[PDB]
């Protein structure tokens, strides 16, 4: 007859276009900024006396950008670890130098991988 | 001496929203329950109690 | 004190020893449909007590990082006793509600929840050029969860709390009827919502009259406070339920 | 607030900032013996202030596993100032009492005490076919202790709390005048007992008009709460004491 | 669209006497801020909002 | 409750949710100088709001071993907005004050501060046959500190708390207007002082009409109470300030 309620994926979504009876397929996706680990779909099948899903719910996992670039003759303000999505790193130039460019860069996600946004600034003497 | 014909149902209790507590206090406690009759309560047909007995005199 | 308060509907009663006030719709208490506002001509059924009473939904756990939760409304009570049965058997229905959100903690805990009833909370899709699912919208009792980041997936609601699934500033949800549950001062929220729609009655399966959202704005926190478990419970009671257009029951 | 309260008898005054109420006998305030209720014909002595005032008995310690305690009454005050002296010198005596049990802890402690005055609390022996001792019955001030298990020994009271030394269900001791001390809400108990007996006056050494029992129903508990010491103190004040049949003092 | 000529000043906030707390409780918390107009408030001269736009129809 | 309280002077307002009362001088509310009490003949300036409002001085930290603190008064407000400017430009001045000392902690902290206004608090020198400094007397805002031991040094005040810099018993400072801040019950102190002197008006630089002393009698204490920082803040508001004898500004 019908498969049990699909449930919910933390930081994800379950699409149920065709009900949850035998033969139905449901689809999984992660929210932007999260990557899917596991299956992306499940089929409702009959196995012996049980009506059950073919595949379990996947995991949606976040992400840290790598250590920020150093700039010549400047300093990263308050450098630390674990720069997650949307966090930013700001720079200042050393005494004797003037900055040109964006003073801050942000951790973004590209293809499931954490990458720093725009180009870091330059310090000129 | 209740039977199914004169059944009265049950009472059950559930957490409506868990027990929350600050640090430094016991994480478990006790709830006590008291019973009493309301003012529309009455009883009829006197009989002996099942609860008391004896095997011989000098009781 | 005025923190103390009791409410009785049908065979059910709620109590609090730490209430704020009680918010009432847009100042309007529920009423039954008047003859000069009606179109459906058949005699209504007004189950009264069998239907207008407190139903408690399954509780949720407030975690140090919970983004929030929501429930769609006439749907969500669809399996609640006779209120639900009357829904299945009638084409048209109309009701108001007393919503009572409960959450107690301790004088050593802290956190703050916004509790809002949003009329007509049409939600947006995660997949920008796709469309939602009824599943992405509501799961009956239980509750959909907001998310801390942008979501993907076809059919699911774009649920980053920050935009409340509607494309607005979450911090502006206050033009809607609401109360806050600030753990240091308060342990429950009570909102009475009147029927709000652009027609006198409507079908209760096809249209979510309003959405209840519980969004923590200041997160749960505590110390060696051997109480990490802090649940939130929603109890709601239909008021002045009336139904029209009786026929066979709707297909689940 | 009505938590606040003061009481004055003689040269003594009691105060509380966290009282419940005050329980009064079976609704009866103490009174002096009336002429149409008397048999002893001699003029009574009514010491008044010298005698009707607050005497505080030696305190006891509430431990995480204390079963309970008790005191027999006219005896127990037999060495308390002039109240006791008047006892020794007279054949007959009569009095009422204000009993004030004190126990404070903290908003982070928990526990619950039943405080009861049982009129005519005849007790049973440990040795079923033996008889008690006056010692097994009372030790004056101090206090006998209930026990968590069945006791043995000739002369001692069968003191397993569960049967209150009387062969009944301890949880039914509530038909007797009493209050509860629930640490979370309350820090003292006050009971005013009127003289209760089947004769207008009686001898105060030979007959224990009533027994005071303090039985913890929910045990003391706490955490790193650098307060493990939680004492309980009993203060009582004879009311309307009158004595008859004066002669030489009784043999200790 | 304020300029210096129609400046309105600033609001700043300071500890008047620090945040004190007993043991077992969090040592840091949050303060929220709400804004609203008083009853002597009004606005004039209608214009379009800078906040909404589009590049093409089927909007 | 009467713990709640608000005060408004000029463009400033103070609030408390945990006040005791409000102490008023020697029962006298400030008033402006009357014609039958005046000598200076020129028209006074009475800046009113620009001058009679709440000025907050720099806060101090209550440490587990703080002996105490003090401030001299008309001087101390000498750099506070127009109150100070009017001081510099006039030979004579007169004012009353509302003093509001603030100190909040937690239900798990303990300590007790005496807050006193001592009129004419002439202080003694550390060096017994020497004389004080204006510096040893006052540092404007900021605050001089009492000491736990005898002090030495020429010019500094002999500041061992025990003798309050005046050669008396500190525990007798209560004949002066004052309140106590007992952390378990109270979080602020409010004293309204009227102008007190042996002449109707006086110069505000040359004469310290009175000294405010904050002396802890029971020291600050707490446990793993992740709050070791407990500041004390003084806010004062001149009342009925009036000035006479206008001329060029005084030399700093």
């Amino acid at each position: 007859k019908s498969c049990p309620n699909p449930g919910e994926i933390r930081n994800g979504q379950i699409d149920v276009p065709g009900g949850i009876l035998f033969g139905a397929t449901i689809s999984f996706s992660c929210n932007t900024g999260y990557k899917l680990f596991g299956s992306t779909s499940s089929f409702c099948l009959i196995s012996g006396s049980s009506v059950q899903w073919s595949d379990p719910l996947p995991e949606c996992r976040e992400i840290y950008c790598p250590a920020p670039p150093q700039i010549d003759n400047g300093i990263i303000q308050g450098e630390r670890d674990h720069y997650g999505y949307r966090q930013s790193v700001t720079y200042a130039c050393n005494k004797g130098f003037t900055m040109i460019g964006e003073h801050s860069i942000y951790c973004t996600v590209n293809n499931d991988e954490g990458e720093w946004s725009g180009p870091p600034p330059e310090c000129r003497g | 001496q209740q039977d199914e014909y004169t059944s009265a149902g049950n009472v059950t209790c559930w957490y409506q929203t868990g027990i929350v507590v600050p640090a430094g206090t016991p994480t478990s406690c006790s709830i006590m329950c008291f019973v009493s009759a309301c003012n529309d309560f009455s009883v009829r047909l006197l009989k002996d109690t099942p609860f008391i007995q004896q095997a011989a005199l000098l009781q | 004190s005025d923190r103390v308060r009791s409410i009785t509907l049908g065979n059910s009663t709620i109590t609090t020893q730490e209430s704020a006030n009680v918010v009432v719709g847009y100042g309007r208490w529920p009423e039954y449909l008047r003859d000069d506002e009606a179109t459906a001509e058949d005699q209504p059924t007004q189950p009264d007590v069998a239907t207008c009473r407190f139903y408690t939904l399954e509780s949720v756990t407030w975690e140090k990082d919970s983004p929030g939760w929501w429930w769609k409304f006439p749907d969500a009570l669809k399996d609640m006793g006779l209120f639900g049965q009357n829904m299945y058997y009638h084409y048209l229905g109309r009701a108001g509600y007393t919503i009572h959100v409960q959450c107690n903690a301790s004088k050593f805990h802290q956190g703050c929840l916004l509790v809002v009833c949003v009329p007509e909370a049409e939600m947006g899709c995660s997949t920008v050029d796709g469309t939602v699912n009824e599943h992405g919208l509501s799961e009956g009792e239980t509750a959909k969860k907001f998310s801390a980041t942008g979501t993907n997936g076809t059919n699911t609601v774009q649920s980053i709390v920050t935009n409340a699934g509607m494309g607005v500033g979450v911090g502006n949800l206050t033009i809607f009827p609401h109360q806050w549950i600030n753990l240091r001062t308060n342990n429950c929220a009570t909102i009475v919502m009147p029927y709000i729609n652009n027609v006198p009655m409507d079908n209760m399966f096809r249209h979510h009259n309003f959405t209840l959202m519980i969004i923590p704005f200041v997160p749960l926190n505590y110390s060696s406070d051997f109480s990490t478990y802090v649940p939130i419970t929603v109890t709601v009671a239909p008021m002045c339920a009336e139904y029209n257009g009786l026929r066979l029951s709707t297909a689940l």
